[PDB]
Protein backbone atom coordinates (compact mmCIF):
# COMPACT_ATOMS: atom_id res chain seq x y z
CA UNK A 1 0.00 0.00 0.00
CA UNK A 2 0.81 3.59 0.22
CA UNK A 3 3.06 5.67 2.09
CA UNK A 4 0.04 7.36 3.49
CA UNK A 5 -1.98 3.84 3.61
CA UNK A 6 0.52 2.05 5.12
CA UNK A 7 -0.57 -1.73 5.35
CA UNK A 8 -0.69 -3.47 8.94
CA UNK A 9 -0.70 -7.12 9.70
CA UNK A 10 -1.18 -8.82 13.57
CA UNK A 11 1.25 -12.37 13.90
CA UNK A 12 0.99 -14.12 16.74
CA UNK A 13 0.66 -18.12 17.83
CA UNK A 14 3.63 -19.09 15.74
CA UNK A 15 7.28 -19.16 15.69
CA UNK A 16 9.92 -16.30 14.30
CA UNK A 17 13.28 -16.86 13.29
CA UNK A 18 14.58 -14.04 12.55
CA UNK A 19 18.25 -15.46 11.96
CA UNK A 20 17.56 -16.00 8.22
CA UNK A 21 16.12 -12.45 7.68
CA UNK A 22 19.51 -10.51 9.43
CA UNK A 23 21.79 -12.90 7.72
CA UNK A 24 20.17 -12.34 4.24
CA UNK A 25 22.23 -9.96 2.65
CA UNK A 26 19.18 -8.49 0.23
CA UNK A 27 18.27 -5.69 2.67
CA UNK A 28 20.05 -2.57 3.34
CA UNK A 29 18.38 -1.67 6.03
CA UNK A 30 18.61 -3.26 9.25
CA UNK A 31 17.75 -1.13 12.03
CA UNK A 32 16.63 -2.37 15.57
CA UNK A 33 15.67 -0.56 18.24
CA UNK A 34 14.92 -1.94 22.06
CA UNK A 35 16.47 -4.96 21.62
CA UNK A 36 19.85 -6.38 19.79
CA UNK A 37 19.51 -7.34 15.80
CA UNK A 38 21.15 -10.10 16.87
CA UNK A 39 20.06 -12.93 19.68
CA UNK A 40 16.45 -12.23 18.58
CA UNK A 41 15.57 -15.74 18.98
CA UNK A 42 15.70 -16.04 22.56
CA UNK A 43 12.71 -13.66 22.63
CA UNK A 44 8.97 -14.45 23.30
CA UNK A 45 6.40 -11.58 22.77
CA UNK A 46 2.66 -11.98 23.31
CA UNK A 47 1.85 -9.89 19.67
CA UNK A 48 3.67 -8.98 16.48
CA UNK A 49 2.53 -5.76 14.34
CA UNK A 50 4.46 -5.31 10.82
CA UNK B 1 29.67 19.04 20.60
CA UNK B 2 32.99 17.57 22.03
CA UNK B 3 33.10 13.93 20.85
CA UNK B 4 36.73 12.58 22.06
CA UNK B 5 34.83 10.43 24.70
CA UNK B 6 34.16 6.82 23.09
CA UNK B 7 33.07 4.19 24.46
CA UNK B 8 32.87 0.09 23.39
CA UNK B 9 29.42 -0.64 22.45
CA UNK B 10 29.79 -4.20 20.17
CA UNK B 11 32.05 -7.15 22.40
CA UNK B 12 31.74 -11.19 22.10
CA UNK B 13 31.62 -11.66 25.82
CA UNK B 14 31.07 -9.29 29.43
CA UNK B 15 34.77 -7.85 30.48
CA UNK B 16 35.71 -9.92 33.55
CA UNK B 17 36.23 -7.50 36.75
CA UNK B 18 38.88 -4.45 36.53
CA UNK B 19 39.76 -6.01 32.76
CA UNK B 20 41.31 -3.33 30.16
CA UNK B 21 40.06 -4.25 26.44
CA UNK B 22 41.52 -1.88 24.31
CA UNK B 23 41.11 -4.21 21.40
CA UNK B 24 39.99 -2.26 18.20
CA UNK B 25 38.88 -5.32 15.98
CA UNK B 26 36.03 -5.27 13.60
CA UNK B 27 33.11 -7.22 15.63
CA UNK B 28 30.97 -9.89 13.64
CA UNK B 29 27.57 -10.12 14.03
CA UNK B 30 26.94 -12.89 11.41
CA UNK B 31 27.50 -16.20 10.11
CA UNK B 32 29.57 -14.41 7.14
CA UNK B 33 33.26 -14.16 8.62
CA UNK B 34 34.68 -10.21 8.90
CA UNK B 35 38.51 -10.64 8.66
CA UNK B 36 38.62 -7.03 9.22
CA UNK B 37 36.77 -5.90 6.19
CA UNK B 38 33.39 -3.57 7.54
CA UNK B 39 30.43 -4.41 5.69
CA UNK B 40 27.40 -6.00 6.29
CA UNK B 41 27.20 -8.17 9.93
CA UNK B 42 30.93 -5.87 10.07
CA UNK B 43 30.47 -3.33 12.77
CA UNK B 44 33.14 -0.59 14.19
CA UNK B 45 32.88 -1.24 17.96
CA UNK B 46 33.86 2.08 19.18
CA UNK B 47 30.81 4.83 19.62
CA UNK B 48 31.37 8.41 20.74
CA UNK B 49 29.43 10.73 23.63
CA UNK B 50 29.68 13.73 22.29
CA UNK C 1 42.66 5.97 22.64
CA UNK C 2 41.99 6.36 18.89
CA UNK C 3 42.36 9.92 18.03
CA UNK C 4 40.56 11.57 14.64
CA UNK C 5 43.42 15.01 14.79
CA UNK C 6 41.74 17.24 11.60
CA UNK C 7 43.96 19.68 10.10
CA UNK C 8 42.78 23.27 10.47
CA UNK C 9 41.50 24.70 6.90
CA UNK C 10 41.75 28.18 6.55
CA UNK C 11 40.14 31.09 4.70
CA UNK C 12 40.08 30.67 0.90
CA UNK C 13 39.09 33.01 -1.51
CA UNK C 14 36.63 31.36 -4.90
CA UNK C 15 38.77 30.99 -7.59
CA UNK C 16 40.50 27.56 -6.37
CA UNK C 17 39.40 24.61 -5.64
CA UNK C 18 39.84 24.26 -1.85
CA UNK C 19 42.30 21.58 -0.32
CA UNK C 20 41.38 20.10 2.67
CA UNK C 21 43.50 16.99 5.71
CA UNK C 22 41.71 15.11 8.05
CA UNK C 23 44.10 12.38 9.88
CA UNK C 24 43.67 9.69 11.85
CA UNK C 25 45.63 7.66 14.52
CA UNK C 26 45.12 5.11 17.29
CA UNK C 27 43.84 2.13 15.23
CA UNK C 28 44.50 0.24 11.97
CA UNK C 29 43.54 1.99 9.15
CA UNK C 30 43.61 -0.28 6.05
CA UNK C 31 40.43 -2.12 8.12
CA UNK C 32 37.79 0.55 8.49
CA UNK C 33 37.23 3.37 6.20
CA UNK C 34 36.83 6.88 6.85
CA UNK C 35 34.00 9.31 5.79
CA UNK C 36 33.28 12.92 5.44
CA UNK C 37 30.50 14.34 6.64
CA UNK C 38 29.46 18.22 7.50
CA UNK C 39 26.96 20.26 9.88
CA UNK C 40 26.14 23.75 8.68
CA UNK C 41 25.61 26.62 11.29
CA UNK C 42 21.89 26.54 12.03
CA UNK C 43 21.00 23.21 10.50
CA UNK C 44 21.83 19.55 11.82
CA UNK C 45 24.99 17.51 10.65
CA UNK C 46 24.70 15.23 6.89
CA UNK C 47 26.54 12.64 5.54
CA UNK C 48 28.73 14.33 2.83
CA UNK C 49 30.82 11.59 1.38
CA UNK C 50 32.30 8.10 1.75
CA UNK C 51 34.82 6.10 -0.06
CA UNK C 52 35.39 1.91 0.46
CA UNK C 53 38.09 0.42 2.03
CA UNK C 54 39.02 -2.26 -1.10
CA UNK C 55 36.59 -0.77 -4.27
CA UNK C 56 37.34 2.77 -3.71
CA UNK C 57 33.73 4.13 -4.97
CA UNK C 58 33.29 7.22 -3.75
CA UNK C 59 29.39 7.58 -2.52
CA UNK C 60 28.27 11.41 -2.00
CA UNK C 61 25.10 12.97 -2.39
CA UNK C 62 23.80 13.88 -5.60
CA UNK C 63 23.47 17.60 -4.90
CA UNK C 64 27.17 17.89 -4.09
CA UNK C 65 27.68 16.00 -7.78
CA UNK C 66 30.60 16.76 -10.13
CA UNK C 67 32.17 19.36 -7.37
CA UNK C 68 33.35 17.28 -4.33
CA UNK C 69 36.20 14.23 -4.54
CA UNK C 70 38.34 12.17 -2.30
CA UNK C 71 41.71 10.77 -1.63
CA UNK C 72 42.68 8.47 0.70
CA UNK C 73 45.82 7.28 1.51
CA UNK C 74 47.19 4.38 3.85
CA UNK C 75 50.56 4.96 3.61
CA UNK C 76 49.68 8.25 5.53
CA UNK C 77 46.97 7.46 7.06
CA UNK C 78 44.65 9.97 6.13
CA UNK C 79 41.80 11.59 4.29
CA UNK C 80 41.82 14.36 1.54
CA UNK C 81 38.77 16.35 0.63
CA UNK C 82 38.75 18.68 -2.93
CA UNK C 83 35.95 20.98 -3.38
CA UNK C 84 35.72 22.52 -7.28
CA UNK C 85 33.75 25.58 -7.89
CA UNK C 86 33.56 26.46 -4.36
CA UNK C 87 30.40 28.43 -3.08
CA UNK C 88 29.55 30.89 -0.19
CA UNK C 89 27.17 27.98 0.75
CA UNK C 90 30.25 25.82 1.31
CA UNK C 91 30.68 27.59 4.82
CA UNK C 92 30.33 24.73 7.67
CA UNK C 93 32.12 22.10 9.59
CA UNK C 94 33.46 19.27 7.13
CA UNK C 95 34.40 16.96 10.07
CA UNK C 96 35.39 12.96 9.92
CA UNK C 97 33.78 10.27 11.19
CA UNK C 98 34.98 6.75 10.69
CA UNK C 99 32.30 4.98 7.96
CA UNK C 100 29.80 2.40 8.92
CA UNK C 101 27.32 1.85 6.38
CA UNK C 102 24.50 3.63 8.32
CA UNK C 103 27.09 6.40 9.65
CA UNK C 104 24.63 7.62 12.07
CA UNK C 105 25.88 9.06 15.76
CA UNK C 106 29.03 7.55 14.98
CA UNK C 107 32.25 7.84 16.01
CA UNK C 108 33.74 11.57 15.11
CA UNK C 109 36.47 14.39 15.20
CA UNK C 110 36.15 17.86 16.56
CA UNK C 111 37.39 18.70 12.49
CA UNK C 112 37.53 22.20 11.44
CA UNK C 113 35.08 24.91 10.25
CA UNK C 114 35.58 26.45 7.03
CA UNK C 115 33.60 29.76 5.37
CA UNK C 116 33.91 30.29 1.71
CA UNK C 117 35.06 34.87 1.80
CA UNK C 118 34.38 36.59 -1.73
Amino acid sequence: ASVYAWNRKRISNCVADYSVLYNSASFSTFKCYGVSPTKLNDLCFTNVYA
Amino acid sequence: GNYNYLYRLFRKSNLKPFERDISTEIYQAGSTPCNGVEGFNCYFPLQSYG
Amino acid sequence: QVQLVETGGGLVQPGGSLRLSCAASGFTFSSVYMNWVRQAPGKGPEWVSRISPNSGNIGYTDSVKGRFTISRDNAKNTLYLQMNNLKPEDTALYYCAIGLNLSSSSVRGQGTQVTVSS
